[PDB]
């Protein structure tokens, strides 16, 4: 079927199946907002998978500083607040095999690649729209410890699901706003990063497609402002 | 059944996470910053949450060698001057809160308040406190909790231990996580490469 | 209307730019305007409405905006499956359509 | 599913899909009829479709000329009438692909291959059940000149159907009669010119069949004669 | 009294007294919207009034092509259309004297300083928020004229008030949208353009201030815009 908001129009059938995160819909915040024309779909570049692929990842609200009424919202406020629908395809044949668990981590605070107290830097964990695929202020590349020291196994007690290239080609996530402030700076501080991680590597025989897209389409929901400037 | 795995359970339970030492012959005191990230076990079982918010009971159990010793405990609430000296005006400010203890009598024991001016403590903290290539990253950048001061009020050759025992009341906590899988290299980072 | 196998998959970036505006000259710009996503193996037709849109009720039969199409994803086959295919693009008239004052010119010969 | 009439029996899905040409259902000539012996589905022989397939046409009557009831009534009447169903089927696998327009033109009338006023000869207007299989009284080749000058993306004006080979294997004409004159001569004159062109052209890879059948049945409809001889 | 429209806020007693342009409101278009985000007020640089000056223009929408959210919105759009509250303020004390006339003028199409069939030049005649200062495609300096060929006495004609500095020192138009279209080009086309000509010249003694400020302030009205653009 057609997903339409804003002016931009996305399809699949899966969109019923989406996992809420934490049971929670997006809201606008409580007495204790811009509409569709901020809260539309934006849909980054499609990464390749491949058999070689070690996985990637995006952080929210950064990914969508560029892009738009929403990456304007940014910087021409203060303070910032919003949920996410996150809707990920996969496009593959019958003869494709592969398993990704697609996961949104809240406060997904990154190892360095070194071995000393030195941080993360600001470059590194603010990539933008490209995000990071993964391969001395650098994030660690251990998908296998969630880049966090923490196993993939475990993974699943974040918000997720599974898209398995046999059964379903696509992944939607609700994500609520999560923090403990009613509303933050959007440029210092990500909510959310989008974790899509390889379980089950990339097959399929030669003479078929050796790359298949991973699109990602993120919407802003309940986008909430706050100190605009000019 | 099934209280015991209840988050004031598992979460509240009274343990050291702390080891003040200082002497006496400036020098007659000692301070900590109050941080639950010191002790990789007490760490751990708060890192399985995204945010925790509680009160916190401090007991101070107290060991001295060479007439009775007297000390003072001061706790310095987040963003409040902390002493530099044995005799500094912060000892006198009635804007911390004193206990004086005095020896054999017993532990001093005190409640702070949950402290932050966010609603919960960030055990993760996904950003900066600002845009410079310096700027920290991580629950450092967040969660002053306030330090704990110690001296001597007595006048004078002896060697003073003591232990913070803390625990956590009225706990909540949120978004839970991956327990940690390798060791901790340092604290308030997620870095673990040895 | 795509016209690859049952075999073959693809998004395709379909973008309307209003007149005045300028055609789009990457994937993202085209995104950022009023566009649709378009998987060609869930769905083999797509449509657009343009709606009127000039200063006047009526404009001249000698702009209106432009239709750009742009890759979303790379083609996706299996094996032993072309890995081309074709797409055919159509128009017709709304409904509200209204042509006004007829003429007689050498457009045919 | 099953489509029978007189002793004649075809399988198709699709037949509830079919177009009526002009929304007009074929029906008897009003006030201001041999039945199921002559109304039959006549199957035509195959065409290959390849791809250097250029289309195929047949003309209406003359294609049933020599097919049973109807074919001997078109030379034992001297005036006759009918409306048709066409039902086009198109057999492929998956790994197949190609368009084609399956359109019924009425009063077809045929150019010339030629640069002079020289008709076009009856021989070649009149080529029966086999059609033409398009490549000095010969008609045109230019399928994409309609063979009578006029551009092929404008042939959905006709009564039509598309055949994609992903979507749907078969089209469905239903014609009714369309003349100036209630009935009229079955064999000077063609009421309607069925005209199969293939868009995109096939494609399929080595170790594929190159070549896949396109099977024609038709039936008359409302059938109706009158001047009979012996 | 103060007045406020969007986050911009002016003050002056006089607002009830305003001429509305041919008696007609500034509305929305009938069925045969930004708000106040849009229709702020937007206060240009003061011009210097002195016993030398000739007068001042500005075409509107032009003046505000650099104005804010109403400027961007009429290079964004292809269409637009909007009424104007234009607030002139004039302050003095009471021992400076002069009188303006403050008239906007519908499709005031300049005549050139020259004696050929030469237009006035685009450049010329899209001025921006400066306006012209009145002093080969060059327009008339003529405000006798009108810059147009017609008599100064004869401008009350038009939608006008006057500044007379004894009696009050403000006059306000309220300007309909006027066209004989619904919707036109804002970049190519002025519906308005603002005309303040003093007619008794500016007299003070020496020792008082020899420049008297006017002061402008306009609000786009019932802004309406069609063709969106990113």
């Amino acid at each position: 079927i057609q997903i339409t908001r804003g002016d931009s129009t996305i399809t699949s059938q899966d969109t019923a199946n989406a996992v809420v995160a934490y049971g929670v819909w997006p809201s606008y915040l409580t007495p204790d907002q811009p509409d569709t024309s901020s809260n539309r779909f934006y849909t980054l570049d499609s990464r390749s998978w491949t058999s070689a692929s070690s996985g990637w990842w995006w952080k929210l609200p950064d990914a969508l500083k560029n892009m738009g009424i929403f990456g304007e919202n940014m910087f021409y406020h203060f303070l910032g607040r919003s949920g996410y629908t996150i809707h990920v395809q996969c496009n593959s044949s019958k003869f494709h095999q592969g398993l990704l668990i697609v996961a949104a981590i809240p406060e997904h605070q990154l190892a360095s690649a070194t071995s000393g107290n030195v941080s993360v830097g600001y470059n590194h964990t603010h990539p933008g729209e490209q995000g990071r695929e993964v391969v001395n202020k650098r994030p660690s590349d251990d998908s296998w410890l969630n880049f966090d020291g923490t196993l993939l196994g475990n993974l699943p007690i974040y918000p997720h699901q599974y898209i398995n290239l046999r059964t379903n080609n696509s992944a939607t996530l609700i994500l609520p706003y999560v923090n403990a402030v009613p509303m933050d700076s959007m440029l210092r501080h990500n909510n959310w990063s989008l974790v899509i991680i390889p379980i089950c590597p990339l097959q399929v025989q030669p003479g078929g497609t050796q790359s298949i897209p991973i699109t990602v389409s993120i919407s802003p929901m309940f986008s909430e402002f706050s100190g605009p400037r000019s | 059944t099934r209280d015991e795995t209840s988050i004031e359970s598992f979460l509240g339970r009274s343990g050291c996470i702390a080891m003040i030492e200082f002497n006496t012959s400036g020098k007659g005191f000692k301070t900590w910053k109050v941080s639950l990230q010191e002790m990789a076990q007490i760490r751990r079982k708060y890192e399985l949450f995204t945010y925790t918010r509680f009160d916190s009971e401090i007991t101070i159990v107290t060991a001295a060698a060479a007439g009775h010793i007297v000390l003072q405990f001061m706790y310095v609430p987040p963003g409040a001057p902390v002493p530099e000296k044995r005799d500094d005006y912060t000892w006198q400010s009635g804007t911390n809160a004193s206990v004086f203890w005095q020896e054999g009598q017993p532990y001093p024991r005190f409640t702070i308040p949950f402290m932050s001016i966010a609603s919960a403590y960030y055990m993760f903290y996904d950003g900066y406190d600002g845009d410079s290539a310096a700027s920290k990253y991580g629950s450092v950048v967040t969660n002053d909790m306030g330090t704990i001061c110690v001296r001597i009020v007595t006048s004078n050759d002896s060697n003073i231990v003591c232990r913070i025992y803390h625990k956590a009341k009225h706990i909540k906590a949120w978004c839970p996580r991956p327990p940690r899988a390798v060791a901790y290299q340092h604290t308030h980072s997620t870095n673990y490469i040895p | 209307m795509f016209c690859g196998s049952a075999s073959s998959t693809l998004k395709l970036l379909i973008a309307y730019t209003p007149p005045g505006v300028g055609k789009p000259k990457s994937r993202r710009e085209a995104m950022l305007g009023t566009h649709l996503v378009w998987d060609v193996g869930l769905q083999s037709t797509a449509s657009l409405v343009v709606p009127w849109v000039s200063a006047s009720h009526f404009r001249f039969t000698t702009s209106a905006g432009y239709i750009t199409c742009w890759y979303q994803t790379n083609f996706v086959v299996p094996d032993s499956t072309p890995d081309n295919a074709k797409m055919v693009c159509m128009v017709s008239a709304c409904k509200d359509f209204c042509l006004r004052l007829a003429r007689d010119t050498n457009l045919h010969t």
